[PDB]
DNA sequence: CCTGGATCTGGCCTG
């Protein structure tokens, strides 16, 4: 649990609240800046590098064939296992949000030079609606594997949206999405234990089951602390979609994932409330069948975190997370970053 | 009123046990502290001092605004 | 003659209705900004060979254009 | 006001003046949100609520502790309602220019307006003390103006009103104020949406409004000429001040300009613009980085706002 | 013994 303050040289102006961070081969890389890409990068997809608790942030070419993805500012964001990661949904820069899945991974790497590729996948059937705070999944059972992704939040659909109210969110359909990547092809599944919507939860893997968690769901304002578990099996027919509630769930939202040891995995970060933080971590210690979620030793927070009111951060991959706190008035760089190692 | 405000900047950072600082916790100091008195008193940031910001701050409530970041208490009966 | 020159370009992009104001200036904006550029080119080779900022190109290249598309420049400016 | 008005009726006895809340209570005739009007068709994605005025132009941006963090405050007009307001506070002035030009009075016929848009960002405006977000020391205010009123009478075109004096004070409509920063796009995008989508609704429609006894029906043209370099630049998703490609209106480069100097034409456009990001973000051709840009022209972000290649002439003669 | 790139770096364009 050391934390520690993290400098950073001429692109501060760069990280904004929702970034995402993706750990390829032990190489962290940022994705989602602030505006539009500047040619200096016109990628936008950047090298996230720290030593001796400074941070640059060098750009990253693509490949030919490639496709040019806008900075998306709230994706889902999944990782798959020809390693590559998945990224659908968010907000675009100008504030509309973005129904396509980009599909991310090396095309080729030299001395200390990486080129990704990013390609666009196509989604057919049940296409689910461009949103944001939502989560992405990937399963593996009986030698297959499917994108599960929960719902989260978007606008007003488009013939009940006006423009006295044009920004007015409202949370998702609670409805379970099946995705296959090899075949482009989503059906939705409806299940009577959801009932509610929710956004900013965070999603554990396995191998055929999901435990969501935490999330705020907007329509009755609540954070409501439960936890489901999704299992899902691969026959011949159609996948088998069963959810069931558990117990001893815990109430957070947009709190930080990260993976430290295998069946091992710590939240940290989120808010209790509007005027309450989340200052604990969660140890939640898998099993094959079974989850204890417990509560570690809390990491000591300096008084400049313990008195913000907004934090966000992501995983940088390797059981350290990077987490970052509004500076001041702007009028000096806005922001102080930290990280925080977790054994 | 800038002679007390240096002084409430001085005492966050226990100044009397760290008597050596570098520029930047100064800084740090600064910033923490103008951070809480604007999410507590209301007030904007300025550099130049006015007597607006003067009256405002020499009260009560901004010395209870700032005990809120001091570790000690002696510091907090000091303050009072 | 630098400056006879974009005195008598002025008038075109500022009238609010250059073709009822100045037709005579108007009528011959392509000459006065072929000679403008030429004067450019030749008498001060040491600053405007390779470069040349955004607002000499709009002036020379476009107004012309423009004025036949809409009518007035200055009419559809941002000073209010 | 009330100090002039009390001291006046102090001395002379009578009432010269009214009492300001007879002020306020005639002041709230020409506010926006007063009259009826209806639109034929009706316009997507706009209530037809008809006694609308200052509204928060956050348009209901969720301001929650898990999402994007805001600070900024606007207000606004809702766009038609300002226009009937602004449309029917000059009817003298259209009635008695349709009675200059021999025409009726109770003519009703398809009138084209053109309204002149206009949007610039300021500095040092300070900020207060006192409760509210961390708002940012720079303001940025949407306004137009009313240029031009057209009739078709027989077979041409005539005009019944034009503004004497455009570049006035008098005649620079406010439409919104917002405590933003033209720099930031997010929140830039975000309060300026909603006025571009009444906009791109009320381009392609008609508006019924009673005019003197007579029901009239208008149309209207928006031009958004009153942008400065920079601003057209970060709207339309060109790139920057500095780059190799100079004109907003052409596809020319800054050599080949300092070659050629004169004979170019007008090629950029709105829709060009966008099937240019579409190409970019598609990039159908397989190519690398830089082939990408040069068959592009430079257009690397997805515009938002349509801006006519014009040329604003107050910063033309400055950089002169 | 370069040398071919990484990397600054100051000038220029608009506010
Ligand atoms: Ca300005
Ligand atoms: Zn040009």
């Amino acid at each position: 649990m050391s934390l520690q303050m993290v400098t950073v040289g001429h692109n501060i102006a760069l990280i904004q609240p929702g970034f995402s961070l993706m750990n390829f081969d032990g190489q962290v890389f940022f994705f989602g800046q602030k505006g539009w890409p500047k040619r200096s990068c016109p990628t936008g997809v950047f090298h996230f590098d720290i030593k001796q608790n400074h941070l640059k942030l060098k750009p990253a070419i693509f490949s030919k064939d490639s496709c040019y993805l806008p900075p998306l500012r709230y994706p889902a964001t999944c990782s798959y296992k020809k390693h590559q990661y998945i990224i659908h949904g968010g907000k675009t820069p100008n504030n509309e949000l973005s129904d396509k899945i980009y599909i991310m991974s090396v095309a080729c790497k030299n001395n200390k030079k990486v080129t990704f590729r990013c390609t666009e996948k196509d989604l057919v059937g049940d296409v689910p609606e461009p949103r944001y705070g939502h989560s992405i999944d990937v399963v593996y059972s009986r030698g297959k594997s499917m994108g599960v992704l929960f719902g989260g939040r978007s606008y007003m659909p488009s013939t009940q949206r006006t423009t006295e109210k044009w920004n007015s969110v409202a949370d998702c359909l609670p409805h379970v999405f099946l995705i296959d990547f090899e075949f482009g092809c989503a059906t939705s599944y409806i299940l009577p234990e959801l009932q509610d919507g929710l956004s900013f939860h965070v999603s554990i893997a396995r191998n055929d089951t999901v435990y969501i968690l935490g999330g705020h769901s907007l329509a009755s304002n609540i954070r409501p602390a439960n936890l489901y578990r999704i299992r899902v099996d691969l026959p011949l027919g159609t996948p088998a979609v069963n959810c069931t509630v558990l117990p001893g769930g815990i109430s957070v939202s947009s709190a930080i994932l990260t993976q430290t040891n295998n069946d091992e995995f710590v939240i940290v970060g989120g808010y209790q409330l509007e005027n309450q933080k989340r200052m604990v971590c969660s140890l939640v210690s898998l099993g094959d069948n079974t989850i204890e979620i417990s509560e570690m030793e809390t990491p000591d927070w300096t008084s400049d975190i313990k008195h913000s009111k907004i934090w966000f951060g992501s995983n940088m991959g390797n059981g350290t997370i990077f987490l970052g706190i509004p500076g001041d008035n702007k009028q000096s760089e806005a922001f102080y970053f930290y990280t925080l190692r977790c054994s | 009123a800038a002679e007390f405000y240096k002084i409430f900047q001085l005492e966050i950072g226990e100044v009397y046990k760290h008597p050596n600082a570098s520029k930047e916790e100064r800084k740090r100091w600064q910033a923490t502290l103008d951070k809480h008195l604007r999410k507590r008193m209301n007030l904007k940031p300025i550099m130049r001092m006015n007597g607006n910001f003067a009256r405002k701050l020499m009260t009560q409530e901004t010395v209870d605004a700032v005990c809120e970041l001091i570790p000690s208490e002696e510091r907090h009966e000091a303050l009072r | 003659e630098l400056m006879d020159l974009y005195l008598k370009m002025k008038p075109v992009w500022r009238s609010s209705c250059p073709a009822k104001e100045c037709p005579e200036s108007l009528c011959q904006y392509s000459f006065n900004s072929q000679r403008f550029a030429e004067l450019l080119s030749t008498k001060f080779k040491y600053r405007y060979e390779g470069k040349i900022t955004n607002y000499f190109h709009k002036t020379l290249a476009h107004v012309p254009e423009i004025i036949e598309r809409d009518g007035s420049i200055g009419a559809w400016a941002s000073e209010g | 006001y009330h100090k002039m008005y009390r001291t006046v009726k102090a001395i002379t006895g009578r009432q010269i003046f009214q009492p300001l809340h007879a002020l306020r209570n005639a002041e709230k005739v020409l506010l926006p949100g007063y009259h009826p009007f209806e639109w034929q068709p009706p316009l997507k994605n706009v209530s037809s609520r008809t006694d609308v005025g200052i509204i928060d132009g956050l348009s209901g941006l969720a301001s929650s502790v898990d999402e994007y963090p805001v600070d900024t405050i606007a207000k606004r007009f809702r766009y038609d309602s300002a226009l009937v307001s602004a449309l029917m506070d000059m009817e003298e002035d259209i009635l008695e220019g349709m009675r200059s030009q021999d025409l009726d009075d109770y003519l009703n016929g398809p009138f084209t307006v053109v309204v002149k848009e206009s949007c610039d960002g300021m500095g040092d405006v300070s900020e207060k003390h006192g409760s509210g977000p961390a708002v940012p020391e720079k303001a940025v205010r949407f306004s137009f103006t009313v240029m031009r009123i057209t009739i078709e009478h027989g077979s041409q075109n005539v005009k019944v009103f034009e503004e004497p004096k455009p570049n006035s004070e008098l005649c620079c409509k406010p439409l919104c104020l917002m405590l933003a920063d033209e720099s930031d796009h997010e929140t830039l995008t975000a309060i300026l949406s909603p006025l571009i989508a009444e906009r791109e609704a009320m381009k392609s429609s008609e508006l019924t409004l009673e005019m003197g006894g007579i029901p009239r029906t208008f149309k209207f043209i928006f031009r958004g000429t009153g942008y400065d370099e920079k601003l057209v630049r970060e709207v339309e998703g060109l790139e920057a001040s500095g780059s190799v490609y100079i004109c907003t209106l052409c596809d020319t480069t800054r050599l080949e300009a300092s070659q050629n100097l004169v004979f170019h034409s007008i090629t950029r456009s709105h829709a060009e613009n966008l099937q240019r990001y579409e190409v970019w973000r598609s990039n159908p051709y397989h190519e690398s980085v830089e082939e990408l840009r040069d068959r592009v022209k430079g257009v690397s972000a997805k515009p938002f706002i349509e801006t006519v290649p014009s040329i604003d002439a107050l910063h033309c003669d400055i950089g002169n």
